[PDB]
């Protein structure tokens, strides 16, 4: 019933840098034949995990040898030499020695960057779902770093957020960004009460909240 | 006139032109043209690329299974392990040798060449001494009131190899010698030239009689015996279908073995017998070139007779 | 009661892993096919029977022999080995069995005694001591005997099919049998009644074999599955198959803590089993034909097989 | 008799003396007694 | 001491070597066969043939044109024979004997099926001793294998054709019939050419062929 | 080596599911392959292994309900699961284990969804979605699809059948009534469309609904 408990839990790193992670099990693991069983598994977002270092100090075949495995009794650490764009991930300690075996908790290795406004854009209804009885309006926030952002629909300059359906989305390895979704979807007479809609972001990049409308008598 | 003399060889080619050379030493593409090289080395090839298959995959398969660790298998085994001599003894060091036109480990690796090579031969064809010897008191039962065991079996592998030192090692300590024979790409007995320090006269007699009279007159004897015995059981019993079968198997299984041996020695025996005969001789280049090709490559010939055939092997190809 | 099962209960504990036994002897010497085997309690001397009448004894150490003795029967299939190491038995189908006393005369050997009565073959016979032999017989029946006065002093009646093969309680007071009803059975040597009795198998019980504490055997059916069972839960604990292969068990016997189980078949090996997690621990291959017996020493250094390829073969 | 105390007792009496293993002390030509 | 028991025991195992040696080539010299057929069938009257002609188990031995034969008769053996009584493999020929008009013909078709099952005795030779075969002849006149099965060639065909169905090993597996003859010049002659048959097939089938 | 896996998509509560993962690049019965499923966004959990001989160890909550069975000689390793919930809703991973590695899982399974409810198959809808008179006023001009009312996870949507990479942005489903809907976008600007073609791939193998659609004004 041993447990990994992994620190730090979530630990901005820059380019280039150096990371340490180490996770430290509940209880004192050795194998009964004289081993120890300490696996390093980094794990895209949504993605099986992969292998790093197996029994504590050694690079299976093609792991990178930026990453470096070692410690001893129940301290147990992977240093990384050199961040790229592929560092992105969920990283968690495995143990074999007594079972059941557990994985660590995951820590959130994240890439810094320089800030960046939101770019925010409404779309109007589509003409399909018109057709269909139907009529969603769509606005997104494409690349704001850092997570923080606040979400708030006006119609017509009226405050509405019931209904709003929102989706986050993880940082991009290519660009190291945040993207967050926001659909309204609604009745079709719910839909034509109002002939614009009002699309309304807070972020730290820009003391001026950045807005965005469009107009329901333009197709 | 006649062949060209030499202190550690002896080349069967006449000198009169004066362009023998030393075996040793140039490429000897005035003994055939380099075309006849290039097809003789190729084919020597192809025979590496079907006897180390067969004769290492023998060894390794009973490595594999136990099952075919029987006493009666024993003189087979020492068979592949003689076409194997063959195979490095002779077939590699002829690749090395054949690739430039010319012996190239000195006179000491040509006793080397000439000791495994012939110790392979030999031991091959004692090998099949022992498996006519052995069929021959099972089944025509010529011996009254004996058994074929294992002591017999060992005693009679022992006696292969001792036999086959008996015949391989004397040229390595002063009766004959071992010296490039054929195309010089080989190295094998000296039965083609007198030399009293050798006492080649005295060897080729203990060769003739008992390395070629009793063998051949024993398989001769108890396969005549055989097929007679044979066929005189089919004629009383004729309306036994599975006896006719039998029969005509039988006999079918003893024409392939004579055969068999007969292609593989009467090359090297006819010409060493007229040789033996006719001392007053001298061959060329037809007598070079057909004995020790057609007979070395029996190395091949006895594998497939013996081990294609025998349905255990049949079934592992 | 099968509440769970010992996987179930040994989850927690780590296989063995790949077990990997050498071969330390290769007996050669026997002419004909061997069919038993026993350990004296020394764990250096043998008894192995073949069917050209010839009982060895050979000395595990020095792997050279100690005694031949000449049987008056060519049909032997069973034989074992006096614990003091002073007598031996061998016997099959000929209804009699065959006992030699070793340390009264040396190098030759006398016949003390032939058991003869039986109603049927003798697939098993073993020593308890010095004086008692218990002997299998394929009437349905089993008989103790004593070696001095050659009667069957007991009968063991219960089976309703013939007997195959049995083995003594590790303290030699139980004996488990199988027979043709596909059903194990426990006796009491000095009792001999059917206390319990385990079904559910498809043929014959070819093979069976105590545990050393002996609490357990275990079994070997036609269908390649060796089954363990418990004395007292009347029903099997786990089962060692592989579908691949449908060829019988013939013999069984365990590793001296019990942490390993071996049994042979006819596909010409032998498969040792990590008793506790079912795990196919490993496998001893060499035997020119199918396996007839094995056995362990005593102390439990060394397993010795002996097969119809007429070699033995010691593995530590 | 239940099955599972079978199961503990067999457990027990294993990992009591497992140790007649050549995985837990090597094999070793030296301490051998079957040896050549 | 030690060093004379070594000494002693290499002796011991040497000249015991030798002991083992001769006895197997003196066993393997003598030929042994197990007798069998149903109870009284003529067992007993065919093994007195044989005695005139050449000269629980029980055991007969003699000698014939300087090979020795053997022969051991199980007699009464309460056991399922089917499943595992083919422990005596190595035989160079099974042989039974039948008392011709006592039939049995189901059991015999199952015991048949049942020497099928081992592969060995699929390619083993199988004599039948057919005994009473007068009374068999003079019976079925008016009483035809229908008795037992609920013209002479296409019904003697037929029996042929279940026999084999099950073997697919015509080659290798004949049927040896013999007869009851007090007549030794035809015995002698036909004992000599079943034994050189077999022994010859034998062989061969050592030499691996097919 | 490579371990390839199969299973059904969505399963109904309480039944048995039927996993298979066979192997490939060694022998079976050397080696261990085991059983680790992640919940949607969250960390992973152990299920069992099987061994190289055939022995089982299993994770200790869950012996009763797992069983892990092996065909050596097909390279086949089925999971039979039972008693399914809507929390076994998780990528179910095969991972080997290789012995000469000492417990190393060099190689793990892709992973099938496996989803434990009532709803049906239910086919995605396209509409595209191309800026308005009033949302084309900006200077980066920005497009996208929405797939309303789909069932089960996963769709993949590609942008101009995968050809077209840069800016793809695609959202994670979002639960709306046990029907799932996620939206997608790209990045390009007013050159890019409508000049250039640009077609939206909605990919729903469970009912096979394939849409291109070129974006077109509204």
């Amino acid at each position: 019933d041993v447990l990994m408990t992994q620190t730090p839990l979530s630990l901005p790193v820059s380019l280039g840098d150096q990371a340490s992670i180490s996770c430290r099990s509940s209880q004192i693991i050795v194998n009964r034949n004289g081993n120890t069983y300490l696996e390093w598994y980094l794990q895209k977002p949504g993605q099986s995990p992969k292998l790093l270092i197996y029994k504590v100090s050694n690079r299976f075949s093609g792991v990178p040898d930026r990453f470096s495995g070692s410690g001893s009794g129940t301290d147990f650490t992977l240093k990384i030499s050199g961040v790229e764009a592929e560092d992105l991930g969920v990283y968690y300690c495995f143990q074999g020695s007594h079972v059941p075996w557990t994985f660590g908790g995951g820590t959130q290795l994240e890439i810094k960057r320089a800030d960046a406004a939101p770019t925010v854009s409404i779309f109007p209804p589509s003409s399909e779902q018109l057709t269909s009885g139907g009529a969603s309006v769509v606005c997104f926030l494409n690349n704001f770093y850092p997570k923080d952002i606040n979400v708030k629909w006006k119609i017509d300059g009226s405050e509405r957020q019931n209904g709003v359906l929102n989706s986050w989305t993880d940082q991009d390895s290519k660009d190291s960004t945040y993207s967050m979704s926001s659909t309204l979807t609604l009745t079709k007479d719910e839909y034509e009460r109002h002939n614009s809609y009002t699309c309304e972001a807070t972020h730290k990049t820009s003391t001026s909240p950045i807005v965005k409308s469009f107009n329901r008598n333009e197709c | 006139m006649c062949g060209t003399e030499g202190p550690n060889f002896y080349v069967p080619f006449s000198n009169k032109t004066g362009v023998v050379r030393s075996p040793f030493e140039a490429p000897q593409y005035y003994l055939a043209e380099p075309w006849q090289f290039s097809m003789l080395a190729a084919y020597m090839f192809l025979l590496i690329m079907l006897g180390f298959p067969i004769n290492f995959l023998t060894l390794y398969v009973t490595v594999q299974h136990k099952k075919l660790r029987t006493p009666l298998n024993y003189i087979l085994l020492n068979l592949a392990v003689a076409d194997l001599f063959m195979v490095f003894g002779g077939f590699t060091t002829t690749l090395y040798t054949s690739l430039h036109g010319y012996f190239v480990f000195g006179p000491t690796g040509c006793n080397l060449e000439g000791f495994f090579a012939t110790l392979g031969g030999e031991i091959a064809l004692w090998s099949l001494v022992v498996l006519a010897i052995e069929r021959y008191v099972v089944v025509c039962k010529p011996m009254s009131n004996f058994r074929f065991g294992e002591n017999h079996a060992i005693m009679g592998v022992a006696f292969t190899w001792v036999m086959a030192l008996a015949c391989a090692a004397p040229p390595l300590v002063g009766w004959s010698r071992y010296i490039p024979e054929g195309m010089q790409c080989s190295c094998g007995i000296d039965y083609y030239t007198p030399h009293e320090e050798t006492n080649n006269e005295s060897f080729v007699i203990y060769m003739f009689v008992v390395h070629f009279i009793i063998p051949l007159i024993v398989i001769f004897f108890c396969y005549g015996q055989l097929v007679f015995t044979v066929k005189e059981a089919a004629a009383q019993q004729q309306e036994s279908a599975t006896t006719q079968k039998a029969e005509k198997e039988v006999t079918r299984m003893v024409i392939i073995y004579v055969i068999a041996f007969l292609i593989c020695w009467l090359p090297y025996a006819g010409v060493a017998f007229y040789i033996f005969t006719h001392q007053g001789s001298c061959f060329g280049p037809i007598f070079m070139t057909i004995p020790a090709f057609f007979a070395k490559t029996s190395a091949v010939y006895n594998p497939v007779i013996y081990i294609m055939m025998n349905k255990q092997f049949r079934n592992c190809m | 009661c099968a509440d769970a099962t010992l996987s179930q209960i040994t989850n927690n504990i780590d296989p063995v892993g790949r077990i990997q036994m050498r071969t330390r002897r290769t007996l050669r010497g026997h002419l004909a096919k061997i069919y038993a085997m026993h350990w004296g309690t020394d764990s250096r001397l043998l008894v192995s029977a073949s069917q050209d009448g010839k009982l060895i004894i050979w000395d595990s150490y020095t792997t050279n022999k100690v005694h031949a003795i000449p049987l008056r029967s060519s049909w032997v299939m069973t034989c074992a080995y006096a614990p003091s190491g002073n007598y031996v038995a061998c016997g099959g189908l000929d209804n009699i069995c065959s006992i030699y006393n070793l340390k009264t005369r040396e190098g030759n050997v006398r016949v003390s005694r032939e058991l003869a009565g039986h109603t049927g073959y003798l697939s098993c016979c073993r020593f308890l001591d010095d004086n008692q032999i218990v002997t299998s017989s394929g009437d349905t029946t089993c008989a103790l005997w004593d070696i001095e006065t050659g009667q069957q002093t007991t009968t063991f009646t219960g089976h309703t099919g013939d007997v195959m093969s049995l083995s003594l309680a590790p303290d030699t007071r139980l004996f488990v049998s199988g027979a043709c009803d596909a059903s194990a059975k426990l006796w009491d040597v000095r009792e001999g009644m059917c206390r319990q009795t385990f079904t559910g198998h498809e043929s014959d019980i070819n093979a069976i074999c105590f545990f050393p504490n002996g609490n357990a055997f275990a079994t070997g059916s036609d269908d390649a599955t060796c089954r363990l069972f418990d004395l007292r839960a009347d029903q099997e604990l786990m089962t060692y198959s592989h579908d691949n292969i449908i060829c019988g068990i013939t013999s069984v016997s365990f590793s001296k803590s019990g942490r390993l189980l071996l049994a042979g078949y006819d596909d010409f090996n032998c498969n040792v089993w990590d008793a506790l997690k079912a795990d196919r621990a490993g496998v001893l291959a060499g035997h020119d034909n199918r396996v007839s017996c094995l056995g362990v020493t005593d102390d439990g250094m060394a397993v010795a097989t002996g097969s119809w390829d007429s070699f033995l073969k010691i593995w530590n | 008799m239940l099955v599972s105390k079978c199961c503990e007792e067999f457990r027990d009496y294993v990992e009591e003396r497992s140790g007649e293993d050549p995985l837990v002390k090597g094999i070793p030509e030296d301490k051998n007694p079957f040896k050549e | 001491t030690l060093s004379a028991e070594d000494k002693a025991a290499v002796e011991r195992s040497k000249m015991i070597d030798r002991n083992l040696r001769e006895d197997g080539e003196k066993a393997a010299r003598e030929v042994k066969l197990l007798l069998l057929g149903a109870g009284e069938s003529g067992k007993s009257t065919i093994v007195k043939q044989m005695k005139i002609i050449h000269e629980g188990i029980v055991e007969t031995h003699f000698t014939f044109k300087d090979l020795h034969f053997k022969m051991f008769d199980v007699g009464g053996q309460r056991s399922e024979r089917k499943k595992w009584i083919h422990c005596f493999e190595g035989v160079t020929a099974i042989i039974f004997c039948v008392a011709l008009s006592d039939y049995r013909m189901h059991e015999s078709m199952k015991l048949f099926d049942s020497i099928c099952n081992n592969k060995w005795f699929t390619d083993t030779s199988i004599i039948l001793f057919l005994n009473k075969k007068d009374l068999f002849e003079e019976k079925i006149k008016k009483s035809p294998l229908t008795i037992c099965y609920p013209t002479y060639e296409e019904a003697a065909a037929y029996i042929q054709c279940q026999f084999e169905d099950l073997n697919k090993r015509k080659d290798t597996k004949e049927i040896y019939t013999h007869f009851t003859c007090a007549t030794d010049t035809k015995n002698v002659q036909f004992v000599f050419d079943a034994v050189t048959d077999v022994i010859i097939k034998n062989n061969l089938k050592d030499c691996g062929l097919f | 080596v490579q371990l390839k896996e199969s299973g059904p998509g969505l399963v109904a509560p309480s039944q048995s599911l039927s996993i298979t993962c066979t192997v490939s690049g060694f022998s079976l019965t050397n080696y261990g392959v085991h059983w680790v499923r992640q919940p949607p966004g969250k960390g992973l959990e152990w299920l069992g292994i099987i061994w190289a001989g055939g022995g089982t160890s299993y994770d200790s909550a869950l012996m009763s309900r797992l069983s892990i069975s092996k065909d050596n000689s097909k390279s086949q390793v089925f999971l039979k699961m039972n008693s399914l919930q809507s929390t076994d809703t998780a990528m179910y991973y095969c991972a080997s284990e290789n012995y000469s590695y000492d417990r190393g899982f060099a190689y793990w399974g892709q992973g099938t969804l496996v989803t434990v409810s009532a709803a049906k198959t239910t086919p995605p809808s396209v509409y595209p979605l191309a800026p308005g008179s009033a949302a084309q006023t900006n200077s980066m001009v920005t497009l996208g699809c929405l797939v309303k009312g789909y069932f089960p996870e996963p769709v993949t949507v590609t942008w101009n059948s995968g050809s077209l990479s840069s800016g793809v942005h695609t959202f994670p489903a979002v639960l709306q009534s046990d029907l799932y809907t996620l939206s997608s976008s790209v990045t390009v600007p007013s050159s890019t469309w409508p000049s250039e073609t640009v077609t939206c791939n909605v990919a729903h193998p469970a009912s096979s609904t394939k849409v291109d659609k070129k974006i077109v004004p509204r």
